[PDB]
């Protein structure tokens, strides 16, 4: 039995904003107990107004987003626009399950503005079950960064506060802060944090540095 | 290549087609071909036109073409297409049996083949086949059948006609000599030495002339039996003894 | 995956709990597990979510083609039927569909349950999913051809809460929605946390 | 004796010429674009009392958002409308959304020179269709009118009449038209040139009509709301 | 992948 | 009609369909091939059809495997498919046989790919001749031509297009087997230049390549430099 | 089986065992396992018996075809990549360990191994077969650069005695063959031909 | 889990099928309908895999009834036998085999009542009356017992009715309710369901 | 390939400024047995990008074969484009998932090697098609032995000298050939640069074995 | 006459003129434009408008960042073709990473579409192309033909009337190499411009602009968009 | 099976 799946490791996040969106992922490439890299990000930039973030088996992340790219192109040749981000996520549904009986080992987390400029973040299993969320984690630490999101960003289990819009300081302070504790703990998260920001005016990229060990 | 492609499966300017046509016309100058419809029986009477001396006599028949254990069929045009269609019928019958496990309904043997006749005319730029068929049988649905099939794909059952050379002139004789309901298998083999000593006009009526088959029911199993020349004879002798009562 | 329908006087109540897992890990307690098939005709959803959720928006494209072409609404019959003939290909590949559409047509008020074993079966009420036995108590307690509409709305509602509480593959809220001659409607969406407030 | 695919000496596919001769022995048809919506006139051509004027389609839905009006060799056109309808319904499921009607026209537009006798499946096209076909509808791009013809070419027009008399109906339409009219204005001006060029005194029966607005989805006109309509006219 |  | 398919032979044993594509051959303007001590020279009259055009625009001379060159006249998207084929041929006898292909056996192998299409209703005729020519120094300097009909000969000289017979009796006069590659060149340019017809057909390209000991055996295009001084050669040899 | 193939300046000198095997029965004692390729070209097998035998008539057909067609003799290294070809395209179907040696007019005497996946390297001398793992330390200490060809038969018969002495799944008759521009020529050693080393009593 | 039964008189065929739709340990459905009516006088009974037993026996139902139309009259019961018999063998060693068990009943104008028993192997049995399903193993005895030939119909359901109350006492599935239909010269009848 | 049979452990790689080395020895396993004692698992590609093969080595010889007659082909057209070392690279990439993702795979790890416009290329592809770039590689024993002394140099100093990076590569081939059982101490050694790509060997390292008097 | 209607049919002066005839489908299609400098390509077109009412045909598509084409000729056989090239183009970014250099994606133009020309029943495509491009080697414009040929181009014109936009693009060629994109654009749209009758001026509905060059992925002027480069023909 |  040669086995056409390595796990390689990767954690992804994405928040939406009510204007911005942001997608975040380590930058350790993984291949049992050794590193092969220090710095392979999992976001792509697939428009002005989304991004896509993917881990999981890294043959297969780059495959697909390859034919993402592809098929962003067959479209805007077809319909003379730029896809949607809802629309990317509805088509990634259709490809994932393309192979359903041979699945894209990934997992993918979109991040972009909807048609009204607001944030929007789609998450995937890898077969393309998918919906639309206001934040999610995915990959090797989601079970570790998913919980604090629930109660910090969604507000759950507290009473007596004030359910306030997500600022994208806050947001960003949050992002940092959940890397850093998986980091601590998932062996596969560390050496650095890539944070694309997603508004109107277009991508910028923050990056922060991760434990090595 | 369209420059050589004679166009077998299209419509003239009048919606004829017209190598079914050209066929009919093939079969039109084949050996007489009869079939009659009795209560007790069905026949099939032919002309040879295997006859010439030094031929050798190898099979029961030259144009008797038995198709299942209920079944016969006699033909008239070109040979070889005959024997093309006449092994389809067998496979046809035997596919319904195997199927089903009875024998195929007469009406559904020929009109299976009909089928396969009918796309030679509509696709595929091939000749058709230049046949028709007489079938003779019996099945629990409809006791006694006689069908009659051309190359155009189409059929229809009678209780008596004829196929070949002189035809009209054949059926013309049979509309008036047969008795709707009437009729036994002794009385049909008369009518049908007197259908074909009329229209051999070239020349005189011989038993190495023709070739009779009769289809028959006996402890509920079908009989069919190609006649010998013995019977034969002995059948043109009773026509000719009663041509001699016919004014006196 | 707790889901549950019901054929009475009024229509057919269709309700659902909320929860995808992965394993053990809660992977949402937001998914629309209702599906809305056409404005006459819903499909819920059990098993796996990308199987479901595939399976059932092919069912949709499906009936709109079909209404394009005959110049009316397909049937929950047909509808049903389209369905299975197209998971019946799939037998023993592992695909994980359970599935109850809900309608109403020429016939009346419809519900048929379908999945990808080859089942397909009409019924007065069903319940699907992990949670389903749970459900079908206290539903089956409380069901009645003659329920009034409201008191339809509180059985479904109390039924998927019960089946959310013994179950731990079940859970986060039940959403609700009601089959209507002039079509469907979305009647609420409950949070389990608030509902169990209520019930004590 | 030719071959389909023989080019004549002006650089033209005889039998795509042909089935552009094909266009002028059916009905007129009216498309008109405004900027409050798409209008969509046909000439049924009754050609006896007992026939059923209902059962005539001249007019058909492709999506909600989507008529389709077609002229010429009417049993050509339903292979390229269930083209139209299935392509819409796909892109529906892949992309959740709506197909603009450019692309609906663009995709039924590529099949139309995929005819000939020797490349391709056991049976396929054995010559191209002989129908021409306005697409009406309503995208993000607003109201949109597109005309298509046999040879594959399609084009948007803010007004375009097709059939036995397009030249007459198209000089009316240039007359008539203009960019700010409104989509009321247009259903009139529609019929009162359907009226002209007609064989038979227009009525609520050997008519349809039907509109796309920015609001609504696809509307067949009823007997009622024609007969509306045909009293200014 | 995920259940429901 | 009995010129209308290659798959017709007319009363007196012919097939015209092949006749008439050499035709195309011979309207074309005129390559040459020689062969000599130490490889194999091209040369093509290339006719400019507009000023438009960019210098180097429809090359009729080709590599088709390292070692190989292609020299072409005739209809020129027949010559590019061929060519394309040949490159195939060398490509898989490498693949199969792990070695370079000989030259012979390249050119006997597209020939009957050239050949396949004069038999038949189905498909036409090349409209195309062309040279193939090699060095090595296993199997020496080798030219081979192939015509229309598939035919495929080797030679010393060879000419192909519309000057074809003018540019042989120029070629015959060379003593080719004693020269090498940067003296044929020259004398190359030189009989194009002869054979050109300035009055008909007005400006043309000179276009050359070469394969022999001194490219080490790869099919190479003549440099720059040394075109132009031959081309200016072939000018005041004309005077 | 154990097979060898060695160079020498002119030509090459190929030996094998004689033995074919079912488990532990021996079908042939007397198997001739090197097989004429073409008139200056052999070929040695090792491993399955069929699968060997079926690649080898295949290659002889493709190379004597392709002979015909150039009207020269083969080339050594063209013969050893059809082998070459078709134990890689089909390694997963076949067991197949193979040596190719012979003399062609451009390269001289030349030895390839084709070794089970289809790999093909030239060697100045090769050893294959299960017998073969009894013999690397002794031609690694007996082998000399520039060996005549008597030396290289010599060589080649001592080494496939020493393997058929110790491995159970070679023995019997040691065939060998030399070739080289002036053609080929084969010879058998048996019995008290083949070379003897004393079992080492107290 | 099913239950099928036929009791073949002389002149008709008494057929009785479970109402059960069994998933897990759950019943899902209490009036399900396992007979499938091929033409005036032949019923199917289809038991068996999901998915299988209603694409095998809605595929011989339209065949069926496509030879009536073709052909305007019906095929006999014997004849639709070896024609659901052909499908199933054909396809047993095929990519689609139909894991499905069944009993054809039907009337005859001329061969009278028939009752036939095909597995999903596809053996074909003619028999004067038998049964499908676990079931089976505690009334085929019942049935040896009691049957006669000459059996009337009133007396043919009261066999069927011993059987199925041995299957209340006995049986460990809850299978209170069946459909019961009977085939004679003047077509499929249906009788009242027998309940508990 | 489901089995692999002679095969060829780590292959090294460093970028320099001005180039890149790779490292590989010279041998063919055939399991535990040094059976083909002079075998190049390195490959020139082009006059810009180096190619070195672990694992299957019969599958890398199926891969020079298929690489270089694509090279051959595009030197044809003499037009001005070549295959840079990023674009072989992605060829590989997609070369090996295409293969392993019909469930029969190359069964190599390879390290591209490459300089053009400028710029270091250096990229790693797997059987399964894993890819991705990094400033020095080390496949099989090389990954735990070689990269974590690469990796501890690049950090300490990112931009190496290319002696710098050649000592560097011959201590990592030391330290293969003490602890590697499948290892071999006679390597080539290569490298690309604007001149091109020259490769080297075959080369030895020197051992010292004083720790066997060090047991007492 | 018996050699007009088969492709595969050779006339006796060793011609085809179902090729000729397909030449001439992209003879009568409205003129367009290709022109280069040392930095960009640009393409210039006359899109014919059947009505007064009708938007005009388009005739500039997009091929790639890298890539984009003018049409003349059968708008069904320029969308196949278009296909094709973006296929290809996608093909060459999935395999290699980068763009598909534009003479190889012009010579499997060629390859493609000669293939028809010699096959029984089939047909040449009946369109011709201007193809703009920016890659390694710089600026191209090509030319493609229904007869397969393909030629790479200082400039050119095909369509209607297009030896006037010819003979006034080899009157300025020498000035092309050196200027920067607004003249390019003016020279082009001037080109174009010979081709009209006298009566009739380049306007906003009927001239399509498309340019590609080292600092910009393919763009397509449209409608308003082309008023900035037709003010200032001065 | 058979080896050698
Ligand atoms: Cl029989
Ligand atoms: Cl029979
Ligand atoms: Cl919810
Ligand atoms: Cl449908
Ligand atoms: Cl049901
Ligand atoms: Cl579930
Ligand atoms: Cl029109
Ligand atoms: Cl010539
Ligand atoms: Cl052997
Ligand atoms: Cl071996
Ligand atoms: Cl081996
Ligand atoms: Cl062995
Ligand atoms: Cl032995
Ligand atoms: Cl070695
Ligand atoms: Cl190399
Ligand atoms: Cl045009
Ligand atoms: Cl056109
Ligand atoms: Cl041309
Ligand atoms: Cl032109
Ligand atoms: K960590
Ligand atoms: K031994
Ligand atoms: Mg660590
Ligand atoms: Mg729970
Ligand atoms: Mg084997
Ligand atoms: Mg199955």
């Amino acid at each position: 039995r040669f086995s056409p799946y390595v796990f390689n490791g990767g954690t992804i996040l994405a928040i939406a904003g009510e204007d911005f969106a942001i997608v975040a992922s380590d930058t350790r490439l993984s291949e049992g107990f050794s590193i092969h890299t220090r710095d392979s990000p999992k976001c792509y930039k697939l428009t002005d107004k989304t991004v896509i973030g993917c881990s999981g088996f890294h043959g297969d992340c780059l495959t697909l987003t390859k034919i993402i790219e592809a098929r962003l192109k067959m479209y805007k040749h077809s319909n003379n626009k730029a896809m949607t981000t809802g629309a990317i996520a509805a088509m990634l549904s259709t490809i994932l399950y393309s192979r359903r009986f041979f699945p894209y080992y990934v997992y993918n987390i979109i991040g972009g503005l909807d048609e009204e400029g607001k944030g929007a973040v789609y998450s995937f299993d890898p077969v393309g079950s998918y919906q639309r969320d206001s934040f999610k984690a995915g990959g090797s630490a989601s079970a570790m960064l998913q919980p604090l999101l629930d109660n910090q960003v969604g507000f759950k289990n507290m009473q007596n506060v004030e359910h306030v819009p997500l600022s994208l300081d806050r947001a960003m302070r949050l992002v940092k802060d959940v890397f850093i504790s998986a980091a601590e703990r998932d062996v596969y998260t560390g050496d650095a944090l890539r944070i694309c920001i997603v508004t109107k005016e277009g991508i910028r990229e923050e990056t922060v540095s991760l434990r090595k060990d | 290549s369209r420059r050589y492609d004679s166009r077998t499966t299209i419509f003239s300017p009048e919606g004829r087609l017209y190598q079914v046509e050209y066929a009919m016309e093939a079969i039109g100058h084949a050996g007489t071909c009869l079939g009659i419809l009795a209560n007790d029986g069905v026949l099939l009477a032919a002309e040879r036109r295997n006859i010439h001396k030094l031929l050798d006599e190898v099979f029961f028949s030259e144009k008797i073409y038995k198709l299942n254990e209920d079944m016969a069929c006699s033909v008239a045009g070109i040979t070889s297409d005959a024997n093309v269609l006449t092994n389809e019928l067998r496979l046809i019958a035997q596919r319904y049996l195997l199927q089903y496990q009875e024998p195929i309904p007469c009406e559904q043997l020929v009109t299976a083949l009909c089928d396969i006749k009918q796309a030679y005319t509509q696709f595929g730029g091939k000749r058709p086949f230049g046949v028709s068929l007489l079938y003779i049988g019996w099945d629990k649905h409809y006791g006694f059948q006689l069908y009659q099939s051309d190359p155009s794909g189409n059929y229809g059952g009678w209780k008596a006609t004829c196929i070949g050379n002189n035809s009209a002139a054949a059926v013309s004789m049979l509309k008036q000599d047969y008795k709707e309901g009437e009729m036994t298998l002794k009385s049909a083999l008369a009518l049908a030495i007197k259908v074909l000593n009329k229209t051999m006009d070239v020349s005189k009526l011989s038993a190495e002339k023709v070739e009779i088959a009769t289809l028959t029911r006996e402890n509920g199993k079908t009989v069919i039996r190609v006649l010998k020349q013995k019977e034969v004879e002995q059948l043109i002798k009773k026509h000719e003894e009663e041509e001699a009562k016919a004014e006196r | 995956t707790t889901t549950l329908a019901f054929k009475f006087r009024h229509g057919v109540i269709v309700a659902a709990d909320s929860r995808a897992t992965a394993g053990a890990y809660i992977a949402s307690q937001t998914v629309k597990k209702v599906i809305e098939i056409n404005p006459y005709l819903l499909g819920t959803m059990a098993g796996g979510a990308a199987d479901c959720s595939f399976w059932e928006r092919l069912l949709a494209r499906q009936c709109r083609i079909y209404e394009l072409r005959n110049k009316e609404r397909i049937s929950v019959a047909a509808a049903s039927k389209l369905l299975a003939n197209m998971v019946y290909q799939y037998k023993g590949m592992g695909l994980s569909m359970g599935t109850m559409i809900c309608g109403w047509d020429k016939r009346g008020p419809g519900l048929y349950y379908v999945d990808s074993e080859g089942n397909r079966i009409s019924g007065a009420t069903f319940s699907v999913g992990s949670g389903s036995v749970y459900a079908y108590g206290v539903m089956d307690r409380g069901y009645s051809y003659d329920l009034e509409v409201e008191q339809a709305y509180d059985l479904a509602r109390r039924a998927i809460y019960q089946a959310t509480y013994r179950d731990a593959y079940s859970g986060g809220a039940v959403n609700l929605y009601h089959v209507r001659e002039d079509g469907w409607i979305r009647v609420s969406s409950d949070n389990v946390a608030d509902l169990h407030e209520k019930y004590s | 004796d030719r071959g389909v695919n023989t080019f004549s000496p002006e650089g033209r596919l005889f039998q795509v010429e042909y089935a552009i001769e094909a266009i002028k022995l059916g009905s007129t048809a009216i498309g008109i674009q405004t900027s409050e919506g798409v209008c969509l006139a046909v000439e049924k051509r009754i050609t006896s009392p007992l026939m059923e004027p209902s059962s005539i389609e001249k007019i058909v839905e492709i999506d909600a958002h989507i008529g389709c009006a077609m002229s010429g060799l009417i049993a050509d056109a339903k292979t390229l409308i269930d083209k139209a309808r299935v392509e819409t319904q796909n892109h529906w499921f892949t992309y959740n959304e709506t197909m603009t009607v450019e692309s609906v026209t663009q995709a039924v537009s590529n099949l139309a020179l995929q005819f000939g006798e020797e490349d391709a499946d056991p049976g396929a096209m054995s010559r191209p269709f002989g129908v021409a076909l306005l697409f009406g509808g309503v995208d993000e791009k607003g109201p949109q009118l597109f005309h298509m013809d046999p040879s594959g070419t399609f084009v948007q027009c803010d007004a375009r009449a097709i059939g036995s008399a397009s030249e007459g109906a198209q000089s009316s339409l240039q007359e008539v038209y203009h960019k700010s009219m409104t989509l009321k204005e247009a259903i009139k001006s529609s019929l009162i040139i359907l009226k002209q060029v007609m064989e038979e005194k227009l009525n609520a029966t050997n008519i349809e009509l039907a509109t796309v607005q920015p609001g609504q989805n696809f509307h067949m006109f009823t007997k009622e709301e024609l007969e509306e309509v045909i009293k200014d006219i | 992948i995920i259940t429901x | 009609g009995y010129d209308l398919s290659a798959s017709t032979f007319s009363p007196d044993g012919r097939v015209f369909q092949v006749e008439y594509a050499m035709k195309a051959v011979e309207n074309s303007s005129t390559a040459i091939g020689i062969r000599c001590k130490d490889g194999v020279v091209f040369g093509v009259e290339k006719l400019v059809l507009s000023k438009l055009y960019e210098e180097g625009s429809n090359k009729r001379l080709f590599n088709v495997d390292r070692h190989v060159g292609m020299a072409v006249a005739g209809l020129l998207a027949d010559a590019r498919s061929l060519a394309d084929i040949a490159r195939e041929e060398a490509s898989n006898f490498r693949s199969n046989f792990g070695y370079n292909i000989p030259l012979k056996h390249l050119a006997d192998r597209v020939a009957m790919y050239v050949h396949a299409y004069t038999l038949y209703s189905a498909v036409r005729p090349f409209g195309c001749s062309f040279m193939l020519g090699s060095y090595s120094v296993n199997d020496g300097a080798q030219l081979y031509m192939i015509d229309p009909s598939g035919v495929s000969y080797g030679y010393w000289g060879c000419a192909i297009g519309k000057a074809r017979q003018a540019a042989k009796t120029e070629i015959e006069k060379l003593q080719m087997k004693e020269m090498t590659c940067r003296d044929i060149v020259k004398e190359v340019a030189k009989i194009i230049y002869i054979v050109h017809d300035e009055v008909k057909d007005k400006a043309f390209e000179l276009e050359l390549s070469w394969v022999g000991e001194l490219t080490n055996g790869r099919h190479e295009i003549v440099p720059k430099d040394i075109r132009e001084e031959a081309e200016k050669y072939a000018k005041e040899s004309l005077k | 089986t154990t097979i060898m193939a060695v160079q020498f300046d002119g030509g090459v000198v190929l030996g094998a065992d004689s033995r074919t095997t079912t488990g532990s029965y021996i079908a042939n004692r007397v198997t001739d396992k090197l097989t004429p390729i073409h008139d200056r070209i052999f070929c040695c097998r090792s491993g399955s018996a069929a699968d060997t035998q079926a690649v080898a008539d295949a290659v002889t057909y493709q190379l004597g075809f392709h002979s015909i067609e150039l009207n020269e003799p083969p080339l050594v290294h063209t013969a050893a990549s059809l082998f070459k070809e078709m134990c890689y395209r089909y390694r997963e179907d076949l067991m197949a360990g193979i040596i190719i040696a012979g003399w062609d007019p451009q390269e001289g005497g030349q030895v390839y191994s084709v070794p089970m996946g289809g790999m093909m390297v030239r060697q100045s001398f090769a050893i294959g077969g299960s017998g073969s793992s009894y013999i690397y330390g002794y031609v690694d200490a007996t082998y000399r650069e520039g060996m005549t060809k008597e030396e290289c038969l010599q060589f080649t018969a001592n080494a496939l005695a020493l393997a058929m002495e110790r491995d159970g799944s070679s023995g019997g008759v040691i065939r060998l063959a030399a070739i080289a521009e002036s053609g080929v020529e084969r010879q058998v050693l048996l019995g008290d031909q083949i070379p003897k080393f004393a079992v080492a009593t107290l | 889990m099913e239950y099928l039964i036929g009791i073949q008189g002389p002149d008709y065929v008494l057929v009785a099928s479970d109402r059960v739709a069994a998933s897990n340990i759950v019943q899902m459905k209490d009036d399900h309908d396992k007979m499938f009516k091929m033409s005036e006088k032949i019923l199917l009974l289809c038991v068996g895999e999901a998915g299988d037993t209603v694409q095998f026996a809605e595929y011989i139902q339209k065949n069926v009834q496509l030879y009536k139309m073709r052909n305007g009259y019906e095929l006999s019961p014997t004849a639709a036998a070896n024609f659901t018999r052909r499908n199933l063998a054909d396809c047993l060693r095929s990519r689609t085999p139909y894991h499905v068990n069944l009993l054809l009943a039907g009337y005859d104008e001329h061969e009278g009542p028939a009752l036939y028993y095909m597995d999903y192997l596809a053996a074909l049995a003619k028999a004067p009356f038998a049964a499908h399903g676990y079931g089976a193993f505690l009334t085929l005895s019942i049935l040896d017992r009691y049957y006669t030939p000459t059996i009337s119909r009133e007396r043919a359901v009261e066999l069927l009715r011993k059987c199925l109350e041995e299957l209340q006492k006995r049986f460990i599935l809850n299978l209170p309710t069946f459909s019961v239909r009977i085939i004679d010269k003047n077509g499929i009848h249906d009788l009242d369901n027998i309940s508990f | 390939t489901q089995n692999p049979m002679v095969t060829g452990t780590s292959v090294l790689g460093v970028k320099f400024e001005g180039g890149v080395v790779i490292a590989a020895d010279m041998l063919g396993s055939y399991g535990s047995l040094a059976r083909f004692r002079n075998i190049s698992r390195i490959m020139r590609v082009n006059n810009s990008t180096m190619l070195g093969a672990s694992g299957d080595y019969a599958d890398f010889q199926y891969l020079k074969q298929v690489l270089g007659q694509m090279v051959i082909d595009e030197e044809l057209l003499g037009d001005g484009h070549s295959y840079s070392p990023r674009a072989i690279h992605s060829w590989l990439t997609r070369a090996m998932y295409s293969r392993r993702s019909k469930m029969n795979p190359l069964w190599n790890t390879m390290v591209i090697g490459g300089y053009a416009d400028g710029e270091s290329f250096l990229g790693y592809v797997d059987m399964l098609g894993v890819a991705y770039e990094a400033p020095s590689l080390a496949t099989g024993y090389g990954a735990y032995l070689a990269q974590p002394l690469l990796r501890e140099v690049l950090e300490k100093q990112p931009v190496l000298s290319q002696t710098e990076a050649r000592d560097l590569v011959e201590r990592c081939m030391r330290v293969l050939y003490y602890r590697d059982a499948r290892s071999y101490n006679r390597f080539q050694i290569a490298t690309v640069t604007e001149k091109g790509v020259e490769i080297e060997g075959p080369l030895s390292t020197e051992t010292n074995w004083d720790i066997a008097h060090m047991i007492s | 006459n018996q050699y007009d209607n088969d492709v595969t049919v050779w006339s006796p002066q060793g011609r085809i003129h179902q090729i000729e005839y397909a030449m001439e489908a992209v003879k009568q299609g409205s003129a367009t434009v290709g022109l280069k400098s040392k930095t960009h390509a640009v393409l210039v077109a006359l899109k014919r408008a059947q009505s007064e009412l009708a938007a005009h045909q388009k005739k500039i598509l997009h091929v790639d960042n890298h890539i984009g084409i003018s049409i003349a000729g059968l708008t069904a056989d320029a969308r196949l073709l278009c296909n094709f090239m973006r296929q290809e183009c996608l093909d060459s970014r999935f395999v290699f990473d980068r763009p598909l250099p534009v003479s190889r994606l012009v010579s499997l133009i060629g390859s493609k579409t000669q293939i028809p020309t010699q096959r029984y029943g089939r047909r040449p495509y009946g369109v011709g192309l201007l193809i703009a491009g920016y890659d390694d080697m710089g600026p191209h414009i090509f030319q493609t033909c229904p007869s397969a040929n393909y030629f790479d181009c200082r400039a050119m014109s095909i369509g209607a009337r297009s030896q006037s936009a010819r003979t006034y693009l080899e009157r300025h060629m020498s000035e092309f190499m050196e200027c920067n994109l607004n003249e390019l654009v003016k020279h082009g749209l001037r080109a174009l411009r010979e081709t009209l009758p006298a009566e009739q001026d380049l306007t906003t509905k009927n001239v399509s602009i498309g340019i590609v060059g080292k600092d910009l992925e393919f763009t397509i002027y449209d409608d308003d968009d082309v008023s900035p480069f037709l003010e200032g023909l001065e």
